[PDB]
């Protein structure tokens, strides 16, 4: 078991560089075993590799790609990273990192192990952190004992924000929906949680809201109205 | 990686 | 580069059932292949590797993988809820590797109708200048739904947004969400609210008053 870790997402400007770094736990990345790579998905597309660096620093990259990117690799910190030079919105993606096993005979190459991905946005515009408003519950909210309530994220640049309940020990009942552009350029989002109505006297329910890109996160507590 | 079908 | 193609691109099926995606190469890769499973939200997750091998965390006989040099099929046996997700292949024998283009796998389940919830916009909003009303539709069956906003009964247009789940990965169904947004001052000049769905022969409507 591996578990990789890429730095979050954020916003990176036409023709600059793009620049993360994935971290492995859970076995040294000097193996002689895996290579280390990196793999982009367009929103609502498919899947294409980037390129793959070795622990003594070989690298493969893609020839779609080749001239602009760069791999490397730090034993030491058991880091690996990527590099995306002059970019423009054709490269706005979710980028994995991934560790690179095969299957003798042969070598039969596999992605195994995989980052939890992280949106890269290319954008001319600047971070907007979210405002964060209830969607309370009462008794007209309430569809015999199961009462709904949920959190209005408002007004944020770039995507993605996250949402958990009660810190993620609330998941059954949630439904976080995909965002909406506005006209603004802003993007919007909510959040729900079905509960039983019975509980809201007692139990506290509280949204949690992550903005990785501007590095802020905002919990609600959501009470009955 | 090194490829088995295209080496070169 | 070795082109991958999947067949169909999407498919949906019963619980139950057992459902066939196939895999093509413009050029033979003996054995070189996976099969990735993507959910909503997750990163792919290795299903199948060398062609027909299992992932050793994965159930037996749930998944088969088989075939060789151009053709490949993925086999799900007694498809579940939780299989809602994207399949792709993958070749691993010329660089740069390939992935298919992938096919969506979703599940046909009974009709189911949505549970209906309006929220009136939050007075830490409304001390903002906007006012967002938010209209839910949980947990129904099918898709497809027209959802309509009136502001003391006349029909509204153009200053809503709606956003619609995927396939709920353990009972199949879907939720919706939809947000009229208005001017503080448009806000208060009005009584009634409400939001109303249409699904076939149906329709509900919730509202509220803003006094209330
Ligand atoms: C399997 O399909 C592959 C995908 O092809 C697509 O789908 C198929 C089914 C067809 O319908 C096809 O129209 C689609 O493209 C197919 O891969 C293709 O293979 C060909 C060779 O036949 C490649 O053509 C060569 O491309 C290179 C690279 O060009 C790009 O990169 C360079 C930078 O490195 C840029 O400068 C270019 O502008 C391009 O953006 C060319 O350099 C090369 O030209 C040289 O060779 C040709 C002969 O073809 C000479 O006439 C020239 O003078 C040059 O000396 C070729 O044109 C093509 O890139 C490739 N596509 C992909 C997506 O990789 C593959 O061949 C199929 N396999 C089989 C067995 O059919």
């Amino acid at each position: 078991q591996l578990q990789l870790q890429e730095s979050g997402p954020g916003l990176v400007k036409p023709a600059e560089t793009l620049s993360l770094t994935c971290t492995v736990s859970g076995g040294s990345i000097s193996s002689s075993s895996y290579y280390w790579g990196w793999i982009r998905q367009p929103p609502g597309k498919g899947l294409e590799w980037i390129g793959s660096i070795y622990y003594t620093g070989s690298t493969y990259y893609n020839p779609s790609l080749k001239s602009r990117v760069t791999i490397s690799v730090d034993t030491s910190k058991n880091q690996f990273s990527l590099k995306l030079r002059s970019v423009t919105a054709a490269d706005t993606a979710v980028y994995y990192c991934a560790s690179i096993g095969w299957a003798v005979p042969g070598k039969r190459y596999y992605f195994d192990y995989w980052g939890q991905g992280t949106l890269v946005t290319v954008s001319s515009a600047s971070t907007k952190g979210p405002s964060v408003f209830p969607l309370a519950p009462s008794s007209k909210s309430t569809s015999g004992g199961t009462a709904a309530l949920g959190c209005l994220v408002k007004d944020y640049f770039p995507e993605p924000v996250t949402v958990s309940w009660n810190s993620g020990a609330l998941t059954s009942g949630v439904h976080t929906f995909p965002a909406v552009l506005q006209s603004s350029g802003l993007y919007s989002l909510s959040s729900v949680v079905t509960v039983p109505s019975s509980s809201l006297g007692t139990q506290t329910y509280i949204c949690n809201v992550n903005h990785k890109p501007s590095n802020t996160k905002v919990d609600k507590k959501v009470e009955p109205k | 990686q090194p490829a088995d079908g295209n080496p070169d | 580069d070795i082109q991958m193609t999947q067949s169909p691109s999407s498919l949906s099926a019963s619980v139950g059932d057992r459902v066939t995606i196939t895999c093509r190469a413009n050029h033979s890769i003996s054995s070189y292949l996976n099969w990735y499973q993507q959910k909503p939200g997750k990163a792919p997750k290795l299903l199948i590797y060398a062609a027909s091998s299992l992932q050793s965390g994965v159930p037996s006989f749930r998944f088969s993988g088989s075939g060789s040099g151009t053709d490949f099929t993925l086999t799900i046996s007694s498809l579940q809820p939780e299989d809602f997700a994207t399949y792709y292949c993958q070749q691993s024998y010329y660089t740069p590797w390939t992935f298919g283009p992938g096919t969506k796998v979703d599940i046909k389940r009974t009709v189911a109708a949505p549970s209906v919830f309006i929220f009136p916009p939050s007075d830490e909003q409304l001390k903002s200048g906007t006012a967002s009303v938010v209209c839910l539709l949980n947990n129904f069956y099918p898709r497809e739904a027209k959802v309509q906003w009136k502001v003391d009964n006349a029909l509204q247009s153009g200053n809503s947004q709606e956003s619609v789940t995927e396939q709920d990965s353990k009972d199949s169904t879907y939720s919706l969400s939809s947000t009229l947004t208005l001017s503080k001052a448009d806000y208060e000049k009005h009584k009634v609210y409400a939001c109303e769905v249409t699904q076939g022969t149906t329709s509900v409507t919730k509202s509220f008053n803003r006094g209330e």
